[PDB]
RNA sequence: CCGAGGGUAGGGCCCGUGACUGGGGCGAAGUCGUAACAAGGUAGCUGUACCGGAAGGUGCGGCUGGAU
RNA sequence: UUGGAGAGUUUGAUCCUGGCUCAGGGUGAACGCUGGCGGCGUGCCUAAGACAUGCAAGUCGUGCGGGCCGCGGGUCCGUGGUCAGCGGCGGACGGGUGAGUAACGCGUGGGUGACCUACCCGGAAGAGGGGGACAACCCGGGGAAACUCGGGCUAAUCCCCCAUGUGGACCCGCCCCUUGGGGUGUGUCCAAAGGGCUUUGCCCGCUUCCGGAUGGGCCCGCGUCCCAUCAGCUAGUUGGUGGGGUAAUGGCCCACCAAGGCGACGACGGGUAGCCGGUCUGAGAGGAUGGCCGGCCACAGGGGCACUGAGACACGGGCCCCACUCCUACGGGAGGCAGCAGUUAGGAAUCUUCCGCAAUGGGCGCAAGCCUGACGGAGCGACGCCGCUUGGAGGAAGAAGCCCUUCGGGGUGUAAACUCCUGAACCCGGGACGAAACCCCCGACGAGGGGACUGACGGUACCGGGGUAAUAGCGCCGGCCAACUCCGUGCCAGCAGCCGCGGUAAUACGGAGGGCGCGAGCGUUACCCGGAUUCACUGGGCGUAAAGGGCGUGUAGGCGGCCUGGGGCGUCCCAUGUGAAAGACCACGGCUCAACCGUGGGGGAGCGUGGGAUACGCUCAGGCUAGACGG
């Protein structure tokens, strides 16, 4: 009839809504990055990569991600990335 | 067995209350008796383990008189139906004072039919029987106030008794109420439980008719006595010279034990049974079917309840049948009352 | 609890002379000086022959009834000594005789084990200071039995002690009367006592 | 998309039960006859096939655990 | 070498097979008769049926701001309480049950170069600037309630951005290793929070990074019950590839290609069942068994599900569905006792709606303290075990009474009465251990001394003093099997576990006298093992007793001659790691003994690793003719 456990759960569901927050930015960045890969567009795909990668350990950083989680994120999108920039070259700029 | 007392409550016209002690005298509702029925003895842990008999009123209402024939097998009708009192209580054996003779009381026919056949049968018994069963009781009607002078002082060999009571009338039923109201000490202490016993021994027959007085009250108040004459056995006496006096004097009235009965006559039989029943007595209450068939039941004194047996044959071909229960007290009216003293 | 029941029906069951009511028993007018026959209605006739089991029925009984103690205790004891190391039908008696009301018994300081046992029971004896109203104790060796302080002014010990300026003891005990004290030596052996009981028909009998 | 469950359809196994029925067991001073144990009065047993109120008989082949 | 017993019964009698039955020990027991005390145990096995009420998880004002209150006044601040709210931490432990599961669920030994771990511990580094919101609060609609909704103001250890990178993470190189292990170079990305006191000082916090410790996940070899009257089973099914997802491997999930995977060494299917430590029986072997206590798993009314998180797909958190129940002001809304007690039903049966946080342990905290039905105690029940009491001594050639009797006597019986003696209980006084730590003082909030406080059980145990003879019942008494007569009964009434008793002399029935056996217990029923060597490995059989297949051929399968060698699988030896604790074993010791409890010793089996031996079995090679085939 009482118990904060109802306090706990009033918290819990603040977190649920911004952890669903960064993993939709995540996924959306990733997914848009990788797509810009495949056409290179290869400067306007790094761009978008590096705020990815940031936003990967932004959430590793509290409990929205495990850092196995952000190594794993980080480590995909490198690489098919990278494949997709084999079509045509042209690395410029930074990122790897 | 033993059992736990846990919730103690009591309960109020708008909710319920728990407390905590109930004190004696009082009544109330204890949660936590798993196996416990009505009519049962609770006492406490390491307290005295009695029965409170308490529900009173067996109570016999036949008189079956038996006679241990001859002669020196009488022994054995005592011994016998002493391993049926503590097998059976509700019937009684007690001797009759004026006349002499044990008398086997019980609740009906059938109940003095078990006990007369099984002795013949079980323990041979030499022995026979009567019996009608009228066991008529004897009371007065207005209060009386005699005394019992047992006084033999002209030698030198104790007799000195000197006891005054006062017999008042108590309702029908109510039974014996004997109490001690001696201003004082005129009469020595050790001679109370023995003046109790001239004035219950008289009680055992009666004035009119010979048979118990019941429904009386004695209070015993006053009576002299002398220190080196009276004698315990000169007391008893002096309770029964004013017992014998006191229920004679003071208007004593008759009464009888009345039954009620159910008989379940198919209707095509009913006028035959209800002009009867009332020609034996009867004060009908009301009539209901039953195994369609139909059921009638009324008020019968038992003197007229013996050819009833069979005459419900008689009547309705061998269809019907009765039950037949005690009930209460009355008075027979002074067409009976006048003519059965004889 | 115990027996309390009549105790000289006993030397007559058993044919023996198992000495029990103490003073009683020297005198001819013991029952068995007078009735060997076993009791009851047909003690007189002429016995029949026992079987084997009966033999070993009526010796286990015998040894029981010597130190009055129940059949459980009776019989841990003897699972007791079988569990152990050694022959079981020597340390058994020891067990038997290392209780503490046992003790009592053979340093005079009682006429009888029954009466050991109550003395023992009323804290009328302490051992090694320590009062100990405990029947079944068991007497280690290395120990000083003695009547307490508070207990050695009675008109009952006295007239035992008094018996006992005569007496002397066994081969494993100590006594020192006037000071009224006992000291227990070692445990013993089927040499140091001779019971009217063969204890091979006692483990002989439990196998079964 | 998947999804507890709901519903439609068709199946499998198990348990309880059923008018009626088929034999089986325990009984015992019966009705019926008297097959086996003696060559049991037709030597017995046997697989089979047929018939017979019933035990059993009979045909074919087999076995001796069949007697002289 | 510490361990092993059999009986009765088929016949006129014998011997055998062989079934039947009994003696023994055991329980979470229960039922009958009887029933005094203490201790330590233990007590819904049936309905994982439903449950009234209470209690079972919460804490920090030394993280933030408020409503009120007391306190010192100039309604300003300070401060102490207090109430919720925001925010931490815990709620994933601790407690119960035995439903489900025949499975890596458990047990046992490993593997992870395929993984995680909060608080705690160690080392290295760092804490600089900005920005923002939702509750409380006022304002407002609705409701019986549950209470919700809308609008605006605002604090932080709440959230967001920039800086910093000792480091870390990721792409591809490059180096040593070898499954994704350890570095390094370039590009890219990321840290944060403050509070408190005595103050250029500590203290509790916080942040990224490497290490330990503990706790797991995952996987593997071996072990793990009945039915063959279950014989064939399978489309995520078996394998690849790609990706998704997870801390992580993986058909785990998904698209596609391939045609595979398992099975008489019992697949599939059906029945039952939680598994081990152990417990009980047993000469051992083996059998049965899993309450209590410790370890693991599973479930939390039946189900599906994700969220928060270090950790749950969560017993007393949430969402949905279903069966059930209840509240109501009929508009609607609430609940989950296989937690602790308790109720109800079912049943042969299983308990107090108790006390305490004094100890122990746990959570939160700087500490004081606060919470704790974990836990420590109390209550009930002869349920179990263990100790104890109902008295000890004297006391007749033997009272009475009852029983038997050749009427001479015998038996109960030293038993009682009786004399002496002690003193269970009760009465009186004293009064525990378990309790010394946290903390206050010195020192340095360290080390080391010194100091105070606290006892549920409980005015209990126990100690002192006084002190009375103070409960005995049950089963048997024909043979097994110990213990005998009398009367009643007349194949009746009844006993009976087996063989069998009773038809007018019943040691067998009922009673009595007498006797045997146990004792606060004794008998019974139910079940496990034993005897049962009667499922026979130890350790049985098959001519007539139960049992050779009607008879051949041959598959798998079991078994295999002589000589020498190579390997070393079985096998054997040593060493080591493992075999938790508890128990059991032996020793000693603590509660007056014991039961119970503690300290210590001692191992095994079996498995892991390393070493060795080479007969016997195996296996690769060589060789012989005695088996077997053949001319
Ligand atoms: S008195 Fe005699 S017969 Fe009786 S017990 Fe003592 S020794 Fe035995
Ligand atoms: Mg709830
Ligand atoms: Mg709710
Ligand atoms: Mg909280
Ligand atoms: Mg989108
Ligand atoms: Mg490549
Ligand atoms: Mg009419
Ligand atoms: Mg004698
Ligand atoms: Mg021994
Ligand atoms: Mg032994
Ligand atoms: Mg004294
Ligand atoms: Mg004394
Ligand atoms: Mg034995
Ligand atoms: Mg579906
Ligand atoms: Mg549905
Ligand atoms: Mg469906
Ligand atoms: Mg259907
Ligand atoms: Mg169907
Ligand atoms: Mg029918
Ligand atoms: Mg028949
Ligand atoms: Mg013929
Ligand atoms: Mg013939
Ligand atoms: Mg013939
Ligand atoms: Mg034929
Ligand atoms: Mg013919
Ligand atoms: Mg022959
Ligand atoms: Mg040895
Ligand atoms: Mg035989
Ligand atoms: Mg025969
Ligand atoms: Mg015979
Ligand atoms: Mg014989
Ligand atoms: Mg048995
Ligand atoms: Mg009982
Ligand atoms: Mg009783
Ligand atoms: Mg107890
Ligand atoms: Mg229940
Ligand atoms: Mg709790
Ligand atoms: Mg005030
Ligand atoms: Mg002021
Ligand atoms: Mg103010
Ligand atoms: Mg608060
Ligand atoms: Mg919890
Ligand atoms: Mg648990
Ligand atoms: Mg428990
Ligand atoms: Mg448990
Ligand atoms: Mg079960
Ligand atoms: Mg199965
Ligand atoms: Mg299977
Ligand atoms: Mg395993
Ligand atoms: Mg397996
Ligand atoms: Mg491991
Ligand atoms: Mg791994
Ligand atoms: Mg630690
Ligand atoms: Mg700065
Ligand atoms: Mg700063
Ligand atoms: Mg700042
Ligand atoms: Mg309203
Ligand atoms: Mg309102
Ligand atoms: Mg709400
Ligand atoms: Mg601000
Ligand atoms: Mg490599
Ligand atoms: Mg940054
Ligand atoms: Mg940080
Ligand atoms: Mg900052
Ligand atoms: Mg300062
Ligand atoms: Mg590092
Ligand atoms: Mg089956
Ligand atoms: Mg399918
Ligand atoms: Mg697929
Ligand atoms: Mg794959
Ligand atoms: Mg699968
Ligand atoms: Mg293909
Ligand atoms: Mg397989
Ligand atoms: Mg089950
Ligand atoms: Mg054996
Ligand atoms: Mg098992
Ligand atoms: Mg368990
Ligand atoms: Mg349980
Ligand atoms: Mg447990
Ligand atoms: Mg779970
Ligand atoms: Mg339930
Ligand atoms: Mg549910
Ligand atoms: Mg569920
Ligand atoms: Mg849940
Ligand atoms: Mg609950
Ligand atoms: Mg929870
Ligand atoms: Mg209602
Ligand atoms: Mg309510
Ligand atoms: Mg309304
Ligand atoms: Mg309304
Ligand atoms: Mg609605
Ligand atoms: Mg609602
Ligand atoms: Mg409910
Ligand atoms: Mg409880
Ligand atoms: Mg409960
Ligand atoms: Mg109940
Ligand atoms: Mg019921
Ligand atoms: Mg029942
Ligand atoms: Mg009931
Ligand atoms: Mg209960
Ligand atoms: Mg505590
Ligand atoms: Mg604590
Ligand atoms: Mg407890
Ligand atoms: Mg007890
Ligand atoms: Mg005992
Ligand atoms: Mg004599
Ligand atoms: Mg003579
Ligand atoms: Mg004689
Ligand atoms: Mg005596
Ligand atoms: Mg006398
Ligand atoms: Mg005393
Ligand atoms: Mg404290
Ligand atoms: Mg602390
Ligand atoms: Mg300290
Ligand atoms: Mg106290
Ligand atoms: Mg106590
Ligand atoms: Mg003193
Ligand atoms: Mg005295
Ligand atoms: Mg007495
Ligand atoms: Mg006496
Ligand atoms: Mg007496
Ligand atoms: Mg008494
Ligand atoms: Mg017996
Ligand atoms: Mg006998
Ligand atoms: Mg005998
Ligand atoms: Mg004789
Ligand atoms: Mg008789
Ligand atoms: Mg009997
Ligand atoms: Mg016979
Ligand atoms: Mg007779
Ligand atoms: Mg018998
Ligand atoms: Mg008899
Ligand atoms: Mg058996
Ligand atoms: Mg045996
Ligand atoms: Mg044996
Ligand atoms: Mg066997
Ligand atoms: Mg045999
Ligand atoms: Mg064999
Ligand atoms: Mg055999
Ligand atoms: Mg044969
Ligand atoms: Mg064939
Ligand atoms: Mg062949
Ligand atoms: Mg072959
Ligand atoms: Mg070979
Ligand atoms: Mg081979
Ligand atoms: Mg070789
Ligand atoms: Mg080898
Ligand atoms: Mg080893
Ligand atoms: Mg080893
Ligand atoms: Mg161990
Ligand atoms: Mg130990
Ligand atoms: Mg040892
Ligand atoms: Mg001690
Ligand atoms: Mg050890
Ligand atoms: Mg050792
Ligand atoms: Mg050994
Ligand atoms: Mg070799
Ligand atoms: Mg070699
Ligand atoms: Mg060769
Ligand atoms: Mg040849």
């Amino acid at each position: 009839r009482n118990l904060s456990a109802l306090k706990r759960h009033r918290q819990s569901l603040k977190r649920r809504l911004r952890n669903k927050a960064k993993k939709s930015a995540i996924k959306t960045l990733s997914k848009k990055a990788i797509q810009l890969a495949q056409e290179g567009k290869a400067e306007e795909a790094l761009k978008i990569m590096r705020k990815a990668e940031s936003l990967i350990d932004k959430a590793a950083k509290g409990s929205t991600l495990h850092k196995n989680a952000a190594a794993r994120r980080k480590s995909r999108l490198m690489r098919k990335v990278r494949q997709l920039l084999e079509a045509a070259g042209a690395p410029l700029i930074g990122g790897g | 067995r033993k059992e736990r007392v846990a919730r103690l409550l009591r309960m109020h016209a708008n909710h319920r209350e728990e407390v905590e002690e109930l004190k004696a005298g009082d009544l109330g509702a204890v949660v936590g008796l798993k196996e416990t029925i009505t009519g049962d003895t609770l006492v406490g842990e390491d307290a005295p383990r009695v029965i409170l008999e308490s529900i009173e009123v067996p109570e016999p209402v036949i008189d079956v008189a038996i006679e241990p024939k001859t002669k020196a097998d009488q022994e054995k009708l005592s011994q016998a139906l002493a391993r049926l009192a503590e097998e059976d209580p509700t019937f009684r054996v007690s001797t009759h004072p004026e006349t002499g003779q044990t008398i086997i009381s019980g609740m009906g026919e059938l109940h003095l039919e078990i006990i007369v056949d099984r002795l013949k049968r079980e323990f041979k018994v030499d022995a026979n029987v009567g019996k009608p069963q009228v066991a008529y009781r004897e009371t007065i009607t207005k209060p009386v106030d005699v005394e019992g002078k047992f006084i033999r002082q002209t030698g030198g060999r104790g007799q000195y008794g000197h006891v005054k009571i006062k017999v008042e009338p108590l309702p029908r039923g109510s039974g014996f109420e004997f109490v001690n109201a001696i201003v004082g000490g005129v009469i020595p202490k050790e001679y109370i439980p023995a003046v109790q016993k001239g004035i219950e021994e008289a009680m055992q027959s009666g004035p009119l008719i010979g048979f118990p007085v019941v429904d009386i009250k004695v209070t015993l108040y006053d009576g002299s006595y002398h220190e080196v004459d009276s004698s315990e056995m000169a007391f008893k006496i002096a309770g029964s010279m004013a017992i014998k006096e006191a229920v004679q004097k003071g208007d004593p009235v008759i009464l009888e034990p009345i039954m009620r009965v159910e008989v379940t006559t198919p209707e095509e039989y009913m006028g035959d049974v209800i002009g009867d029943l009332n020609a034996r007595r009867g004060q009908i209450l009301g009539m209901e079917p039953r195994g369609n068939a139909q059921v009638i039941r009324a008020f019968v004194p038992l003197a007229e309840m013996f050819g009833y047996a069979t005459d419900l044959r008689s009547k309705t071909q061998g269809r019907g049948s009765f039950v037949m229960f005690f009930d209460h007290y009355q008075e027979v009216p002074k067409q009976v009352q006048e003519k059965l003293i004889k | 609890g115990r027996y309390i029941g009549p105790v000289c029906r006993l030397c007559r069951r058993e044919g023996v002379k198992l000495y029990l009511k103490g003073e009683r028993c020297y005198s001819p007018k013991c029952a068995m000086e007078r009735r060997p026959y076993p009791p009851g209605q047909h003690g007189q006739k002429r016995a029949r022959r026992p079987s084997d089991y009966a033999v070993r029925l009526r010796e286990k009984q015998k040894l029981r009834r010597i130190y009055g103690i129940s059949e459980r205790q009776f019989r841990n004891l003897f699972e007791e000594a079988s569990k152990k190391k050694g022959v079981t039908g020597s340390v058994f008696l020891g067990l038997l005789e290392s209780r503490l009301d046992n003790v009592v018994y053979r340093l005079g300081f009682a006429v009888s084990r029954r009466q050991a046992r109550q003395l023992v029971r009323h804290g009328h004896i302490t051992v090694n200071g320590r009062r100990v109203d405990l029947p079944s104790y068991r007497v280690r060796p290395g120990d000083e039995i003695a009547v307490a302080e508070k207990s050695r002014n009675l008109e009952l010990i006295r007239q035992n002690l008094e018996a006992m300026k005569g007496r002397k003891v066994g081969p494993w005990l100590s006594l020192d009367v006037e000071g009224m004290k006992g000291k227990f030596l070692r445990l013993p052996d089927r040499e140091d006592l001779a019971l009217p009981v063969n204890e091979q028909l006692v483990i002989e009998f439990y196998s079964r």
